[PDB]
């Protein structure tokens, strides 16, 4: 009895008790979202829990063999590359010490609480009540109060959050003699052990540190245009030859900059045109939205979805006598079984987000050979890298106009295009200045290279040396950050969107192989393209047998990612930035302040 | 069959074998289940870890896709002895003219 026919005869049998554990609590997962009763409360989280009641004692019990002579990578990349390490190791009351610190941060800063301080007749919350003063306004008495006004309410409450998580890692971190706790988290990324395509032990700070040094001249072509579009609304606060405050955001939090769109439009009052409703006048319903998104899959190739698609999925609002909840949610419940969730109504504005996120259950068909070990993303990110390549690939003229929404009588004329191409300069880099200083915050600190006297004060100066956007009152350790961020309350790695903009355009430049465009790059659709027929039918069917490393070697065999394929796409968006900077503040002051 | 052998509760009463050390030869019929295990010992007690019995079982539901969804199989296979023919098809006959 070898090891190698050990971990076949056990992982057979685990693959086959994990599907049916998966579709348990897929049921229970499921059955909630669209049918919310007071029993479906209590009859939900038991079940969802079963299938971890069978793993968190069965995990120990796989791996019992410890697979030191296993000649297949296949069966190692199962088990070795999922070992559950957790409470079993070092304590059982620290672990629900964790535990207890996790109902804090993230179920008590769920939704938020904002409550008036100057005086108690305005009884108004976060999303009730500030955003219809922030969107119209024209005095200063409360928007640039705004920012710190959840340090001066929420941001004292959160200051026993932000020593104890930080330093609880470190214990974590010394369980089975890993050099950190964010080994768990590259738990996918430690890729040693084969020929050549895998990324290197000491090639870390190759691949993650030399990525950003290329998109960091394409920040400074829009870091003096937008920043001089503040010429509206904005009296005798902030100069043009300075920076930014920090209520230019849209919500508390605010991790882009992108909605400083609706900041520049130049006719509020009187639209020019609306291309996005001209549904509406001949009256389709949600039926035809979702018929049209499985017809761009015929028209690039991809396969229909199932007999069992159309009639359990969420195609109508199921309204209030009926209680349920509208988050969009793609659902692969396993064996066969593809239907998704999503708020569809009579509006037009869902038709992106049903565009963008059709692409995750055709992802879910693609790696139906193999068993629930492999049946995921290579990382985080490649759950939705095929999500957001479509979903800049649905609002294309040559699929929108072929229908039957634009005039004829109107004649093509080349200079209305001037507001046309203004709405996607602010969405590819409006998040990456966030990017890089959460990059530096949680990776090597934790081995004893931050003691007691600098526990944010190295945080502050990260967010106006490269970064830029300035802070307008002035702060200290009472002014605690991190605790009131939605991803950093449950622990989100933000490596996935660090990868998400990246690995697009790689096979982007990929739709039209032969001169780019049969003319101009304005216009790129997938109507009809028997050249990408059968292209991306072996791109997808991987999964994880081959890792997130030479994911990119389907089509193209890059080794690498670069922003190269980028520069072709945006072609009328380079030329208007490039142009541009002959006015606006040269260099940086590190010491600019509104104050 | 769809609306068949599918319980919302659970179909567990189709049971099949999913580990067997010993390959087939055909027309063997398998009913004796004896307790497989991957541990070198006679499977101490009746059962439990470590002896991974190879009665396993199916759980269909019925909103399943196809490949997953229940199929009905049925082989007629056929054979020619030295014993005199004695099932046939059918010998349709015409009018009496
Ligand atoms: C390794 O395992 C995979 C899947 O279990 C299988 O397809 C492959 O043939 C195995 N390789 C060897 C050499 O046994
Ligand atoms: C998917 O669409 C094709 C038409 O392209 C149609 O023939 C097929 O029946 C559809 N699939 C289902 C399950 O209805
Ligand atoms: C689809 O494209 C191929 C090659 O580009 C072409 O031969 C074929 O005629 C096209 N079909 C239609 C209906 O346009
Ligand atoms: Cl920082
Ligand atoms: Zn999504």
């Amino acid at each position: 009895s070898t090891i190698e026919e050990q971990a076949k005869t056990f992982l057979d049998k685990f693959n086959h008790e994990a599907e049916d554990l998966f579709y348990q609590s897929s049921l229970a997962s499921w059955n909630y979202n669209t049918n919310i009763t007071e029993e479906n409360v209590q009859n939900m989280n038991n079940a969802g829990d079963k299938w971890s009641a069978f793993l968190k004692e069965q995990s120990t019990l796989a791996q019992m063999y410890p697979l030191q002579e296993i000649q297949n990578l296949t069966v190692k990349l199962q088990l070795q590359a999922l070992q559950q390490n957790g409470s079993s190791v070092l304590s059982e009351d620290k672990s629900k010490r964790l535990n207890t610190i996790l109902n804090t941060m993230s179920t008590i800063y769920s939704t938020g609480k904002v409550c008036n301080p100057d005086n108690p007749q305005e009884c108004l919350l976060l999303e009730p009540g500030l955003n219809e003063i922030m969107a119209n306004s024209l005095d200063y008495n409360e928007r640039l109060w705004a920012w710190e006004s959840w340090r001066s309410e929420v941001g004292k409450q959160l200051r026993p959050l932000y020593e104890e998580y930080v330093v609880l890692k470190n214990e974590m971190a010394r369980a089975n003699h890993y050099e950190d706790y964010g080994d768990y988290w590259r738990g996918d990324y430690e890729v040693n052990g084969v020929d050549g395509y895998d990324y290197s032990r000491g090639q870390l700070i190759e691949d993650v540190e030399h990525t950003f040094e290329e998109i960091k001249p394409l920040y400074e072509h829009l870091h003096a245009y937008v920043r001089a579009k503040l010429m509206n609304a904005y009296p005798s606060y902030i100069s043009p030859i300075g920076c930014l405050p920090a209520h230019l955001l849209g919500d508390m939090w605010g991790r882009f900059w992108t909605n400083l769109y609706s900041l520049t439009v130049p006719f509020g009052q009187k639209p020019n045109i609306d291309v996005t409703d001209a549904m509406v006048d001949q009256a389709w319903d949600a039926q035809r939205i979702f018929k049209e998104a499985e017809k761009f899959f015929v028209s690039v190739g991809l396969p229909n979805m199932t007999q069992g698609f159309w009639e359990n999925s969420m195609l109508t609002d199921p309204g209030n006598v009926q209680k349920a909840v509208c988050h969009p949610t793609a659902w692969d419940l396993g064996k066969g079984d593809f239907r998704i969730l999503m708020c569809t109504k009579v509006t037009m504005d869902d038709f992106l987000t049903a565009h963008h996120e059709m692409g995750h259950i055709q992802y879910d068909m693609a790696y139906a050979a193999q068993p629930f070990l492999l049946r995921n993303g290579a990382n985080e990110g490649f759950h939705e890298a095929v999500g957001e390549i479509m979903s800049l690939s649905a609002a294309t003229p040559k699929h929108l106009k072929s229908i039957g929404l634009l005039s004829p009588d109107f004649q093509e004329d080349n200079e209305t295009e001037i507001n046309f191409l203004l709405k996607q300069a602010l969405t590819i880099v409006g998040t990456l200045p966030f990017t890089y200083m959460l990059e530096k915050w949680r990776w090597m600190v934790f081995k004893g290279e931050i003691p007691k006297d600098q526990w944010m004060k190295k945080w502050w100066e990260m967010k106006r040396e490269i970064v830029g956007v300035v802070e307008p009152v002035p702060h200290d350790e009472t002014y605690c950050d991190p605790a009131s961020l939605f991803h950093v309350s449950n622990d989100y790695s933000f490596i996935r969107y660090y990868t998400r903009t990246l690995y697009q355009f790689q096979f982007q430049e990929a739709l039209c192989q032969a001169a780019k465009h049969e003319g101009p790059l304005h216009k790129c659709d997938i109507s009809n393209s028997t050249e990408a027929g059968q292209k991306l039918f072996n791109m997808l069917r991987l999964g994880k047998s081959e890792p997130w490393t030479l994911a990119l070697e389907n089509v193209v065999g890059a080794k690498n990612m670069n922003v190269r394929p980028l520069l072709n796409y945006f072609e009328p968006l380079f030329t208007w930035l490039k142009d541009q900077n002959k006015n606006s503040f040269v260099g940086w002051s590190t010491d600019w302040s509104p104050y | 069959s769809n609306k068949l052998d599918s319980k919302v509760s659970g179909n567990y009463n189709y049971l099949y074998r999913l580990f067997r050390k010993s390959n087939l030869k055909p027309f063997e019929r398998d009913i004796s289940t004896e307790i497989y295990q991957a541990g070198n010992k006679p499977c101490n007690g009746v059962a439990g870890f470590n002896c991974y019995f190879p009665l396993r079982s199916y759980s269909f539901r019925p909103t399943y896709g196809v490949g997953h969804q229940p199929y009905r199989v049925v082989v007629l296979s056929f054979e020619l002895l030295h014993a005199p023919a004695t099932v046939c098809g059918p010998k349709k006959s015409t009018n009496l003219v």
